C-alpha cells in the first residue's frame, strides 16, 4: 500500500499505527421475490375464533392501506409504452409525481420491473390464502416458484391446535388475540406510519423481516441465497427488501429482496490509527485525529465509519461513506505535527500505550515500564511526549502486570531523542464548543471595534 | 466408538415364565434405545422404541426398560410364538453426537 | 400558505424545494387507568412451583420498592385542604420536596388527582389477586369498570397447565423459573434503575408495556381507545403512561395512560429541501442548510424533527420542537445564497437530482442528461451549478436509466442563463470542526498580537 | 461537600441548583465461569430432526470459527515459561501480536488466566454434549461446580416433545427449523461480523447472554451472584463476560463473566443544575452550560454522564468518565456570568420555573405567578431575569395549576433587587454552527487583508 502519513511523528504525538483494511462497497444484487401472509390460517380452529380474525383483519388493513396508496402514487403514473428502438424504458409522469427525490423515482422504476414477477405471482392467489403452513412452496409450471411466508402460522399449528382440547374456547380465543395484539405491536415499530416512503429499496431485509416475526434468517435460506459474504452482508445493512405489492382484500405483501456482492474498491485502503495519551507539559494528552483515515488512489479523505461494519480484513460499506477533510487536518497527517490538536486528558482510564509492528509506544510517566530483561525500570523524562520501546533497549517489557516480548522498531534510530513540535490545545465538549465559538465572535469584535 | 453389549446371548425359559434380556451402550443415549423380534427366515418386527414406548399391535407383556447405560428387556407370560432372537439398537442423535449400534443379539 | 424562501435561487445552489407539511402537537390528554400484575397466578400447577415463586417475589419487591418510596415522597407530602373557594387545588410541600424541576412538581399533581382513582381500583385488591387470565374485566356497581392485566398468565395457562401431564414436575418447575427469569431480563431495562423519576407522565406506553410484555395493543385497546391518529399517537410518542400505584404485598401496579389528541398547529409550516449535489470550479458542492425549516406566523426557526413523526401530510410532534436560527442562515434562505455554506462531495454516492413541480433539476455534469424527445444529449457548462429542465428544453428527459417526462417550469424564463453567487465552504467533520475552530484561534492570537 | 460554583449568580441566569450525587465506579471484578451450549439436544425427537441439525451445524461452524481463529491469535502466541523468581508473570510474544491496542493486550493476558478453569471445565466435555436440560450442574469431586447452559433446550423440552404426538413430523420438523433459524437471526446481532474482537472483557453480559436468549438473569443467579447493587452494576454496563473457548466439534462456548463491586470515589461529587428560562431583553432564553458537573478534589471537570447510570442517591459508571473544560466554562461556573452563552427560546415548551431549596426561581413573565396568601398576582420587571419566591415574599404560591408552599431563602436579602451581568447568545444548530464558523472565517480573512 505504501507510506504517505508519516507515521513516525504521529506516532510521537499518540496515533500510533494500527490494521490497514480493504474498502468494500456493495453492488450487482441479485433480486428474488417472496410472500408475507400477515394473517394466519386458522381453518383448524374457527370454533374459538371468534370475532378476533375481523378485528384483525379492520386492524391489519387500517395498517396496510397507506403503504398500497404510496405503491398506487407509482404504480399508477408508471405507464409502459409499446417496446421498439426509439425508447428503451418505461416513462415516468413527473407533472403527477409531483415532487421526487432522484432515489425515489429509481425506486419507482425498480417496482415497475417488480411488477412482472408480482403480477406471475399473484396469479396463485387463491392458492396464497389457502396455505396453512409456516413455511409454503408452490408450483404450478416449475416456472418462478413462489414461497410464502406465513406469520403466527407455526404458533397456531404448534400451540394452539394441539392444545384445543386442553383449554376451554375461550381461553383459546384470548390466546390468539393477544397473539395477534403482539404481532401487531412488534411489526408496528417498522410497518406503521414510521415507513413513510414505502417507494425504497433502501430498508434492510432485517426490519422487513418483522413481518415474519424477525426471522431473516428463514426469509433469506428460503429463496436460496448462499455466499462466504453472507454475515458480512446482512450486518452491514446492504442486503434490502423493497414491498411491491400489497393484498388489502387478503392481507399479503409481495417483497423483493436485493441481495448485493461484495466489490473490493481498487487502489483503496482504510488506516486506522491507535490514540495513546502522551505528556506534555507535565500533563496528559490525546490527539484530537480521525482514528480512521480512508486513502484511494492516494487521496486523503475522512470516513463515516460508523455506517460500515469493521472486520479484521476490510471494512465493508453499502455504498461510499468518504467526506471532505480540512487542509490543517490533511498537513498535519501529512507530517505538521503542529496542526493536530489535543485534549486534555483528565480521565483516570486512557489508553496510555500501544503495539505496532511488535513496537511499544507507551507513556512510561504515566504507566510504570519495566525491562524484564535487564531488571531495571524504563524511565521517561519530561521533555519527551512518548517512549518508543524496541529490541535496543528492551527484549522484554513489562507494562503494568503484562509482560511483553518486542520485536525491532524500523524509523529513526534515535527516535527517543528527536522531539517533534506539539500541536495546539482544543476542548470537543458541545458546550464547550459553543463557549469558544462565542469567546472568538466576542475577541473578533473587539479586534474590529480597535480597528 | 459405540458398541452393545447385550447379554445373554442365549437363554432358556418355560411357557408361562418370564425372560429377561439386557443391553449395555458404551455411552449414554439418553432412552433412545429400540427393540426388534426376528424370526429365522423372516425380517425383523419392531417391539419397543424409546426404551418403554411400546410398538403398535405388540402384546403388553414386553415390557422395556432403562436409561442412559443400562437397559433391559423383559418378556412375560411366555408363548411359544415368543421364541426368537431379540436385538437391540441405539439411535441416538442429540445433534452433536451420534451413537449407532445394533446388540450382539439374545435367542 | 405563500412563499417566503426564495426557492429559485435556493435551487441553483442544489437546494430543491420538497414537500410543504402541517405543524401537529399532542394536547388534552384522556386519562384511563389499568391494573398490570407482575406475577401470575399457578394456583392450577402449584404443586411444581416448589420456592420459585418466592424467589421471584423477593426479586421483584427488590425492583419495585424504590418505585414506591420515590411516589411516596410525593403522596405524603401532597396534602388535599378542605375544599372551598380560597383554594382550588391541593398544596405541595416544596420544603418537604426539596428539589424538583417543574414538571416533577406537574407530575406530582398528576398523581395526586390519580389518586381518587386509585383509591377506587384497590378497593377491589382481593379480587386482583384472584384473577387467573391474562385480560380480565372487573365489575361491582357499573362504575368505573376496572382492567387487570396479568403478566406470563397466558403462558401459564396455555403452555404450562397443558403440558403438566406431559413432563416431569421438574421440567415444569425449571421451565416456569425460566419464564419468569426471562421476564425480569426484559423488564429491568425500563422499570429496573433506568427508571429514575417514577413521578413522571413522559415514560411512552409502549415502554410501560414492558410489563405486559410489550403488548401495547392490548393494553390500549382493552381501555377503549380508538381514533384515526392512533398509529400517528403511538409512533409520534406521545401516548404516554404514569405508575400511579404499586403494592409490594400483591406485587402489581395501577398506571394512568395519557391518550392526547393531535391539534393542528395554525399559521404554520413546516418546509423540507431536498439536497442535491451542484457543481462549482470543477468540483461537487452540498448546500449545509436546513433539510426542515419551521415556519410559523411567517417566522422562520429551525426544528428538532429527529424528535417527530413524519407523514406525507404534516409532522407530529409530543411537543414544540422549534429551535433558533442564526441570522446568516436566515439571511440565505431569506435570498442570500453567499450566506449559505457548502461542502465538498468526495463520496460517489449523493443525490445529483431532484423533481419539484414536474421540473428537474440536475446536475448535468455529474450525471449524463439526455432528451428522449430531440434524441440529443443534455450538456451543461461548467459556469452554472444546476440544470433546470422543464417542458421548453426537453419534453421527455432521460437521467441515468431513468426517463421521466417532465412539466413546465414557473419562475424565470432565464433560470439557466441567470446564475447566482455561491457561498462559502465548510468541513461539517467533528474533528474537522475542532481543528477549524483551533486554527481560528491561532489566526485571531496572531492578529492581535499584530495589533 | 461545600460550594464552589457560586449558585446564587447561576441561579439568576436560570441555573438553578439540583442534587449532589456521589461518583461510583467499578472495580474489583469476581470471576466466574460458565458453559452456554448453542446446540439442543434432540435425542428425545430425533425422529423428526430430519437433515435441519446438520445445516444448523454448518451454519453455527460458520458463525463460532471466526471467534476461534480470534481467541487463538492470542492463545497460540501466549507462553507460560516456568515460574521462577525472575517471572512473575506469561509473556506476550509481540511480533507475533503485531498490532494491538493495550486493552487487547491485557484481555489476552485475561484469557490466558482464563484457560486454566477453561481447561478443567473441557475435562467434561463428554458430559457437557450428553446435557438435556436448559440449565445442568456439574459436579464430579466437588471441584469448580460447571454450569450448563442450553439454547432452546427448554422448547425442545416443553413445546415439541410433548406436542410430537399431536402434530405431523413434517410439521415438528419445521417448527424446529423455524425456532434454530430464529435463534440464529437473534444471535447475530451479537455473535456476528458485528464482534471484531473477541479478545475482549469489555462486552456486557447483557450482550453476552444472546446466546441464551437474552435471559442474563438465569446466567446470574445460576452462578451465585448476588449483591445490593445488582441491578445498579447491571444497568450502569458494568458486569462483562468474555468467551474464553470455543469448541467447534461441540458447537459450545465457555465465557467468564466478570462481576465487579462499585466503590465510591472519595472527595468527588456530581452536582446538577436545572434550566430555567430566563427573560432579558423582551425574550426568552436559555444558559448553554453542563447540566452535570463533576467535582473532585475541588476541581471542576466536564463528565461524559450519557454512558453512566444516575440514581437519585449517585453517579455509576463503568470507567471515569471525566473531561476537560475551558476556562471561560470553567470561570462562568465560578462566577463570571458574562462568560456562560445562552440560546433564544422559541419552543412554547421549555421549562421556566423550578424549585430548589424550597425556593422557587421562576420566569414569572412567560409564566402566571400568583400568590395564595396574599391573593394578589406575583409581577415581574423586564429588568430582572428571573424571581426568587420564597417564604417572605410569598408563604403559598401559584404556579399556573401548582399551588406550592415554600420555604425560607438563604442567599442575599435582595436577590430580587441585585441583578447580574448577562452573557452573550449563541446558537447550538449544527449547521447553524457550521455557518457560524463560516461567516468568523470571512470576518478574521476581512480584518486579517485590512492589516
Ligand atoms: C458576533 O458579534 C456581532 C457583533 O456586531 C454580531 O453582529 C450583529 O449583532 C447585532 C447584535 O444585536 C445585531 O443587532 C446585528 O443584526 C448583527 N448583524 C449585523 C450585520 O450587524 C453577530 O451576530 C455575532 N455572531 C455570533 C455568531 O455570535
Ligand atoms: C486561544 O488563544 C489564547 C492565547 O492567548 C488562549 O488564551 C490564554 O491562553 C493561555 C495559554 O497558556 C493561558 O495561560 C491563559 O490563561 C488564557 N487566558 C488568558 C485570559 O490569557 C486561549 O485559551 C485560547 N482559546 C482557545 C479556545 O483555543
Ligand atoms: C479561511 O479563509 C482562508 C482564506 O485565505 C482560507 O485559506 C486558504 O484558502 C485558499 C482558498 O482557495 C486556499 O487556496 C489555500 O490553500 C488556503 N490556505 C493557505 C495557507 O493559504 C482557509 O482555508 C479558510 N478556512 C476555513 C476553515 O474556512
Ligand atoms: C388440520 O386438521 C386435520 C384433521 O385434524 C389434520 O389432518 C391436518 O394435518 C391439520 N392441519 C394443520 C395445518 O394443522
Ligand atoms: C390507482 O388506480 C386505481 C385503479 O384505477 C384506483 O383504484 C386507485 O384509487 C388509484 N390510486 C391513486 C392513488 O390514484
Ligand atoms: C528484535 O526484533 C527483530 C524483529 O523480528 C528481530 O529480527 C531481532 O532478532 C530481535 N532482536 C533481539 C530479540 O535481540
Ligand atoms: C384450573 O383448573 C380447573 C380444573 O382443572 C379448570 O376448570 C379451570 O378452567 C382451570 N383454570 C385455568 C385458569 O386454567
Ligand atoms: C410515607 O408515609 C407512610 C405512612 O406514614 C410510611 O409508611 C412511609 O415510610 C412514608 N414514606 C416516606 C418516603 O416518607
Ligand atoms: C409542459 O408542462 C405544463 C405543465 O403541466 C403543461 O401545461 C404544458 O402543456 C407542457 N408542455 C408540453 C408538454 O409541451
Ligand atoms: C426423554 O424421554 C424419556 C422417555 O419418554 C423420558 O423419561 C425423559 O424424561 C425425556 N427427557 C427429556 C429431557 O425430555
Ligand atoms: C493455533 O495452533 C493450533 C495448534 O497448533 C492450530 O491448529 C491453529 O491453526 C493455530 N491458529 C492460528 C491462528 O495460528
Ligand atoms: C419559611 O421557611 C423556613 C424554612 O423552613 C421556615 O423556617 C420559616 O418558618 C418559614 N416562614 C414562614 C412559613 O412564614
Amino acid at each position: 500500500t505504501g507510506g504517505i502519513l508519516h507515521y513516525e511523528k504521529l506516532s510521537k504525538i499518540g496515533l500510533v499505527k494500527g490494521v490497514t483494511r480493504k474498502y468494500k462497497i456493495k453492488s450487482n444484487p441479485l433480486t428474488k421475490d417472496i410472500v408475507i401472509k400477515m394473517i394466519p390460517n386458522v381453518s383448524n380452529m374457527s370454533q374459538c375464533t371468534g370475532s378476533v380474525m375481523e378485528n384483525y383483519k379492520t386492524r391489519l388493513n387500517g395498517i396496510l392501506t397507506p403503504i398500497k396508496g404510496a405503491l398506487e402514487i407509482y404504480k399508477n403514473n408508471t405507464h409502459d409504452l409499446v417496446g421498439d428502438v426509439r425508447l428503451a424504458g418505461v416513462i415516468m409522469a413527473g407533472v403527477a409525481i409531483g415532487i421526487a427525490t432522484a432515489a425515489q423515482i429509481t425506486a419507482g422504476v425498480a417496482l415497475y420491473e417488480a411488477m412482472k414477477n408480482a403480477d406471475n405471482i399473484n396469479k396463485l392467489k387463491s392458492s396464497i390464502e389457502s396455505t396453512n403452513e409456516a413455511v409454503v412452496k408452490l408450483q404450478e409450471t416449475a416456472e418462478k416458484t413462489v414461497y410464502v411466508l406465513t406469520a403466527l402460522q407455526d404458533y397456531i399449528n404448534t400451540n394452539l391446535v394441539p392444545t384445543i382440547d386442553k383449554i376451554s374456547c375461550k381461553q383459546t380465543e384470548l390466546s390468539l388475540d393477544l397473539a395477534l395484539s403482539k404481532y401487531l405491536s412488534d411489526l408496528l415499530f417498522v410497518f406503521g406510519p414510521n415507513l413513510q416512503d414505502p417507494v425504497s429499496n433502501s430498508m434492510t431485509i432485517q426490519a422487513i423481516s418483522q413481518a415474519f416475526g424477525g426471522n431473516y434468517e428463514t426469509l433469506l435460506r428460503t429463496l436460496g441465497y448462499a455466499t462466504e459474504d453472507f454475515d458480512d452482508l446482512l450486518e452491514s445493512d446492504s442486503i434490502t427488501g423493497q414491498i411491491i405489492y400489497v393484498d388489502l382484500s387478503s392481507y399479503y405483501i409481495i417483497v423483493r429482496v436485493y441481495f448485493p456482492i461484495l466489490t473490493e474498491i481498487q487502489q483503496a485502503y482504510i488506516q486506522e490509527l491507535l490514540p495513546v495519551s502522551f505528556n506534555n507539559d507535565n500533563s496528559e494528552w490525546i490527539s484530537i485525529v480521525p482514528n480512521f483515515i480512508l486513502v484511494r488512489n492516494t487521496l486523503i479523505s475522512n470516513i463515516e465509519i460508523g455506517f460500515c461494519l469493521i472486520t479484521k480484513r476490510s471494512v465493508i460499506c453499502n455504498q461510499d461513506y468518504a467526506t471532505p477533510m480540512t487542509n490543517n487536518m490533511r498537513e498535519c497527517l501529512t507530517g505538521s505535527t503542529e496542526k493536530c490538536p489535543r485534549e486534555l486528558v483528565v480521565s483516570s482510564h486512557v489508553p496510555r500505550f500501544a503495539l505496532s509492528n511488535g513496537v511499544l509506544f507507551a507513556n512510561c510517566i504515566s504507566v510504570t515500564c519495566q525491562c524484564q530483561t535487564t531488571g531495571r525500570a524504563i524511565s521517561q523524562s519530561g521533555e519527551q511526549t512518548l517512549l518508543m520501546i524496541d529490541n535496543t533497549t528492551c527484549p522484554t517489557a513489562v507494562l503494568g502486570n503484562v509482560i511483553i516480548s518486542l520485536g525491532k522498531y524500523l524509523g529513526s534510530v534515535n527516535y527517543n531523542s528527536e522531539g517533534i513540535a506539539i500541536g495546539p490545545p482544543v476542548f470537543t465538549d458541545k458546550v464547550d464548543i459553543s463557549s469558544q465559538i462565542s469567546s472568538m465572535n466576542q475577541s473578533l469584535q473587539q479586534s474590529k471595534d480597535y480597528i | 466408538t459405540g458398541v452393545m453389549t447385550q447379554t445373554p446371548a442365549s437363554v432358556e425359559a418355560a411357557v408361562g415364565g418370564t425372560v429377561t434380556i439386557k443391553c449395555q451402550a458404551s455411552q449414554n443415549i439418553i432412552s433412545s434405545l429400540a427393540w426388534y423380534q426376528q424370526k429365522p427366515g423372516q425380517r425383523p418386527k419392531l417391539l419397543i422404541y424409546y426404551a418403554s414406548t411400546l410398538a403398535s399391535g405388540v402384546p403388553s407383556r414386553f415390557k422395556g426398560s432403562g436409561s442412559g447405560t443400562q437397559f433391559t428387556l423383559t418378556i412375560s407370560d411366555l408363548e411359544c410364538a415368543d421364541a426368537a432372537t431379540y436385538y437391540c439398537q441405539s439411535y441416538y442423535y442429540s445433534g452433536i453426537t451420534y451413537g449407532n449400534a445394533f446388540g450382539g443379539g439374545t435367542e
